[PDB]
């Protein structure tokens, strides 16, 4: 199995994909199920940081992650306080250029 | 029905015992149910009654032995030899796929399926709640631990398989599973091992770190803290 | 109110009473005014144990007299004409009625009116059905089933209405359904079926939308018996709108990730043909499975035409609204039963956590399907209750045995007897890793073989493995004497695959064969060279020992719906064997390969067949060994004459003839396959007719030999066989029998251009396998 | 070298981290506390008399 052989053909992977519209919807103070309904079901959540709901995505190639973009949203008393991640820019970027 | 003759129960149950111990099955049940219908109250009715369903067993076919034992089940719900049925039932359902041809004395049990698995821990459950003082009770709990363990063991090959292709994304999930729905099993100080790598795989510092020191406080001496995961074989 | 206190039962001959106190829902010490006094009832009614019972309130001790229900001692069947009484005995057993099964009355009404309902079905009207009941012992009764068939049901006349603007004598012969004639009394080729004259109304309504016309109001279907109810006369009556022409076809809706350009482009029309509606539900189909690929699983698409009479045309809007992104949290595999869970895994596509995508599910299913484990394997969709974006695809299988033992014998014209055998596995119960074993013996040949590969060598996956062969040719034996060379093979080597791409996926193979090579009493021309340039002569005779260090690149793709009986399809691949230099006998070789399959009948089918190939000498030799040369006729090849009597022909001691063969090998084969049409469409025996050529040249002409030429002119061009592109035409009937026990290849064809020299031999069979 | 050996440890949190609990699944009370056995082959019962 070592020193593989350049076969070019690899299965490309994937991770989680989000609607960039809908990202811009996201407004603070935002209840769970509302949230929930409104972008979709997180397709990684830790049970050791409960609050934490994250959107990742990876073309991946062998290893080799070739792209990536990640959204995180933190919550509180069960209600949106403040998100991050780069996801933010390249939808509002993804919004301006299309509409 | 080619002989037809009229016997008395006891040499036909001797006959049909004696036919079984010659590895025969299919003149057996056509020769059990003869006795029944020509003598329906006996205990050599309900006898026949098992003793088909387990040389149903002893072959391939189970759907049939499912069907007989089911028959059993719901005929003669108060009968002393019910443990019997349930764990034959137990049996048949757990797949021992019998033949010396892939005999593999190792067994991991981890390739069957989670199906057959599933319910035939389900069925050892029912007997045991059933029945805690029976003739055979111990076997019992031994074979159910070991098919949670063989479930335990599934669930981390599944696992294992993701984290060799890179999506390391559905490694979490499944090592989030497991983690958090199969304990009393050997697979919980690697769940956590591959969990961390999966983490820092996606550029995600504060989980890996927070796994790993839920490992390092839960596990104090690991081989998994020094040495980073990395798939066998 | 009433206290129950140890309720005694009576009137029961096997029920163990026992059981019956079980199952009472009440026990001692319970307040029952009137509560349950049809609960008990109902209870013992259900489950199928009793008919009649009667339960009072009587100084704590109720009497309850039960009568025993019958018991269906054991069934009996016959009368069974059209159908096959094993299967009616099955299928009335899929409603119970087993052995003693507590039998009901209502149970068997309910199934003997169902089995009327499903004769009369078929082409059977007037059937008499006599369930007949009798008093055995205690409980027993039989039950037993005579059917009363008529002869058939044939129809005798087929006609429409409102026919203005079609002829009535192509409806006739484009349905399903014909009427009496001449060659119609085989095959019952005119009975009366309700699924089958359903499925020809949908032939027809077909038939017509296609060719353009709309909205075909069937009218309503007019069945007219005859008298005692023996033959039926069928009528229709319809009504057409008149053609149109669809061109305006558009798509609005909300497209969120997929673009409206795309899709756009796969919505292919044109205004001509005035239409095509299979066409229609086509791009309707290609539609849903483009917007399905992005991860929109449950979109679905409506369609609403805009009719515009006066200039008879419509047009279509689609307003499709999909949303409710689909992604998979979880994918299970049940009845993995003898087989690993991750050589299941390493091979499907939609890995896990991805968005939905139906266009890699189906090459998923395709792929697993195309592994021979299993035989059944369907790819559910079942959501989840968190069903907002989430679902799951817990697979099925159907674990067929993969292992066994191969011992096999035939027969060829010419050697006859040959063996075969040796183990077989698939699965050394683990992953994939198979290994094999096979060692054939006939009266010339001899090659026993051990063979293992493992297909996932590396990660994604290389298929390598090893193997051993000891193969030996002689062919010093029956009438037809093939030119006298003894020949003896051994040796190993690495065999590895790697995939290009998802379709295609070449494959290397190096190995280290050592030959022996052993020449009879004297030689003809073409042997005495080589054995003297190379071999070692010992008295009359030589031989010569050398090692065949080579390699071999090979494509090979197959498409055909079956390995038996194909359809369309097209088998392909591409084969080369080099012996790379550093061992003597430098020479290589290359192959083609081309069988398209066309079906243009729904019994006649095609087959374009075509080979080339060329082994080239390069390095040290400049000539090509003749044990590597190539045998041109032959029952695959030309299907006409005796094999290796192609190329040139040489005279020998004794006055003989013999063949060298040429390395320009080529033939293209095309017959007309279907099965026999007689009886039934039995999958067993197919017929075709042989017509393909052949070819095989060397280049050079030959003039010297035994003192004596073999060829009309004194100076034949031995480059070619007869003129440009060398060939000899053949033409003959092709039978073909496939029952498992081999194949059954019988071949007569009638030669052409038959020249004085080619040995003919207008008669060939083939038995077995012979590999 | 001491990776897993049958080693039965509930999953201890330090706080603030929302322990995952969840409950288990295919419980091992098996019965009392995992016992093991042996075999006797009881795959028939004659029950002639008794």
């Amino acid at each position: 199995r070592v020193s593989l052989f350049p076969s070019y053909k690899l299965k490309i992977i994937q991770g989680n994909e989000l609607e960039p519209r809908a990202v811009a919807a996201l407004r603070p103070g935002m209840t769970k199920d509302q949230v929930l309904l409104l972008l979709g079901s997180p397709i990684l959540r830790d049970a050791f940081h409960t609050d934490r709901w994250d959107y990742t995505f990876n073309t991946s190639r062998n290893g080799i992650i070739k792209e990536r973009s990640n959204l995180t949203v933190y919550f509180e008393n069960g209600v949106l306080v403040r998100t991050e991640g780069d996801a933010l820019q390249n939808a509002a970027e993804a919004l301006r250029a299309k509409q | 029905a080619q002989i037809t003759q009229d016997w008395s129960v006891e040499k036909l149950y001797a006959e049909a015992q004696d036919e079984l111990n010659s590895s025969n099955y299919t003149r057996a049940v056509k020769l059990y149910e003869i006795l029944e219908s020509r003598f329906p109250t006996s205990r050599h009715a309900r006898q026949s009654q098992l003793d088909t369903a387990y040389a149903y067993y002893k072959d391939d076919e189970k759907d049939k032995a499912l069907a007989a034992i089911e028959r059993f089940r719901r005929l003669h719900p108060q009968h002393p030899n019910m443990d019997y049925a349930l764990y034959l039932r137990g049996l048949v359902l757990f797949n021992e796929d019998q033949s010396f041809l892939n005999k593999l004395a190792s067994q991991d049990w981890s390739d069957r399926d989670p199906k057959a698995n599933r319910e035939a821990y389900q069925a050892f459950a029912e007997l045991v709640q059933r029945f805690p003082n029976s003739k055979y009770a111990a076997d019992a709990t031994a074979r159910m631990v070991k098919l949670v363990d063989a479930l335990g063991g599934n669930e981390m090959s599944v696992a294992r398989y993701y984290m060799k292709r890179g999506a390391y994304i559905a490694a979490a999930n499944r090592a989030k599973k497991i983690i958090g729905s199969y304990q009393n099993t050997r697979y919980v100080e690697e769940s956590l091992a591959i969990l961390e790598l999966a983490y820092k795989k996606l550029d995600k510092p504060q989980l890996a770190a927070d796994t790993r020191r839920v490992l390092e406080t839960n596990f104090p001496k690991s081989p998994f803290l020094t040495h980073a995961w990395q798939p066998d074989d | 109110d009433f206290t129950i206190q140890d309720i005694r039962v009576e009137g029961l001959q096997r029920t163990e009473p026992s059981t019956v106190f079980n199952y009472l829902p009440v026990k001692v010490g319970d307040t029952y005014n009137d509560t349950h006094g049809s609960a008990i009832i109902k209870s013992l009614y259900a489950t199928g144990f009793f008919d009649d019972v009667r339960v009072e309130t009587a100084d704590g001790q109720l009497l309850l007299t039960v009568i025993e229900r019958p018991t269906i001692g054991s069934l009996n069947i016959t009368g069974a004409k059209m159908l096959q009484n094993d299967a009616i005995k099955k299928n009335l057993e899929s409603f119970g009625l087993a052995q003693s099964q507590y039998f009901n009355q209502a149970t068997l009404n309910q199934a003997v009116a169902g089995l009327k309902e499903e004769y009369l079905g078929r082409g059977k009207l007037n059937i008499q059905i006599t369930p007949k009941v009798t008093k055995l012992a205690r409980n027993r009764v039989d039950i037993d089933i005579t059917i009363d068939e008529g002869k058939s049901a044939k129809i005798t006349d087929i006609e429409f209405e409102g026919n203005q603007v079609y002829s009535d004598r192509k409806l006739m012969r484009q349905m399903s359904l014909t009427e009496g004639g001449i060659w119609t009394w085989l095959t019952r080729s005119d009975r009366f079926d309700r699924q089958k004259f359903a499925q020809d109304m949908e032939k027809v309504t077909d038939f017509y939308q296609n060719n353009g016309y709309f909205d075909f109001r069937i009218l309503d279907t007019d069945i007219q018996t005859n008298e005692d109810k023996t033959r039926q006369t069928i009528k229709i009556t319809v009504h057409e709108g008149g053609r149109f022409r669809w061109g305006k076809v558009s798509i609005e809706g909300d497209t969120n990730e997929v673009p409206k350009a795309e899709l756009e482009k796969l919505l292919t029309m044109k205004p001509g043909k005035w239409y095509e509606r299979q066409q229609m539900t086509a791009v309707l189909g290609e539609i849903q499975n483009r917007m399905g690929s992005a991860g929109y699983a449950y979109s679905e698409i409506s369609v609403q035409p805009l009719p515009n009479a006066g200039t008879k045309t419509v047009d279509f809007v689609l307003h499709i609204e999909p949303g409710r992104k689909i992604y998979v949290n979880e994918i299970h595999i049940t009845g993995n039963n003898k087989t690993r869970d991750e050589v299941v895994r390493r091979e499907l596509r939609q890995m896990e956590s991805a968005p939905y995508d139906t266009s890699k599910l189906q090459r998923s299913k395709e792929r697993v399907e195309l592994l021979g484990y299993f035989d059944n394997v369907q790819f559910d969709a079942v959501p989840l209750a968190g069903t907002p974006d989430k679902v799951d695809l817990n697979m099925s299988l159907t674990e067929r045995s993969t292992g066994s033992l191969d011992l096999s014998a035939g027969w060829v014209q010419d050697t006859g007897l040959v063996m075969s055998a040796g183990v077989s596995q698939d699965n050394l119960f683990g992953t994939g890793k198979s290994a094999a074993l096979r060692a054939s013996r006939s009266k010339t040949t001899l090659n026993g073989s051990l063979s293992f590969t493992d297909p996932y060598f590396t990660a994604d996956g290389v298929s390598l493995g090893y193997d051993i062969y000891g193969k030996a040719f002689d062919p010093r034996k029956a009438s037809t004497s093939v030119k006298q060379y003894k020949t003896t093979t051994a040796g190993g080597g690495v065999r590895m695959g790697i995939p290009v791409t998802e379709y295609d996926r070449v494959n290397f193979g190096l190995a280290a064969e050592h030959l022996t090579v052993n020449t009879y009493n004297k030689a003809p021309k073409r042997y005495a060279d080589f054995i003297r340039k190379y071999g070692k002569t010992d008295g009359a005779d030589g031989s010569f020992k050398g090692l065949l260090y080579k390699g071999t690149v090979g494509w090979g793709r197959n498409k055909t719906d079956s390995a038996s009986w194909p359809t369309r399809g097209y088998l392909t691949g591409v084969n080369a064997e080099i012996a790379l230099p550093g061992s003597k006998l430098q020479y290589y070789s290359a192959t083609h390969n081309q069988t398209w399959f066309f079906p243009l009948s729904k019994t006649f089918t095609l087959m374009l067949g075509g080979e080339v190939g060329i082994a080239g000498g390069y390095g040290r030799t400049k000539e090509i060994p003749f044990f590597e040369n190539f045998y041109g006729g032959g029952l695959g090849s030309v299907r006409g004459y005796e094999s290796g009597t192609l190329g040139p022909k040489v005279y020998d001691e004794y006055g003989e003839k013999i063949s060298y063969g040429g390395n320009k090998k080529a033939n293209v084969s095309a017959e007309l396959l279907f099965p026999m049409p007689g009886a039934k469409d039995a999958r067993t025996v197919r017929l075709s007719l042989f017509a393909d050529a052949g070819s095989v040249w060397d280049g050079r002409t030959y003039t010297a030999a035994e003192n004596g030429n073999n060829k009309s002119v004194y100076s034949e061009n031995a480059h070619k066989s007869t003129f440009t592109n060398e060939l000899r035409y053949s033409a003959g009937g092709a039978v073909t029998w496939l029952s498992p026990l081999g194949p059954m290849k019988f071949s007569y064809a009638y030669p052409l251009k038959k020249k004085p020299e080619d040995e003919i031999q207008r008669f060939q069979f083939q038995l077995g396998t012979t590999f | 070298y001491q990776s897993r050996s049958h080693r039965l440890i509930k999953l201890e949190v330090p706080p603030d981290l929302n322990n995952p609990d969840q409950g288990n699944l295919y419980r091992l009370p098996a019965g009392s506390g995992a016992v093991r056995a042996s075999d006797l082959e009881k795959r028939r019962t004659p029950a002639v008399q008794q």
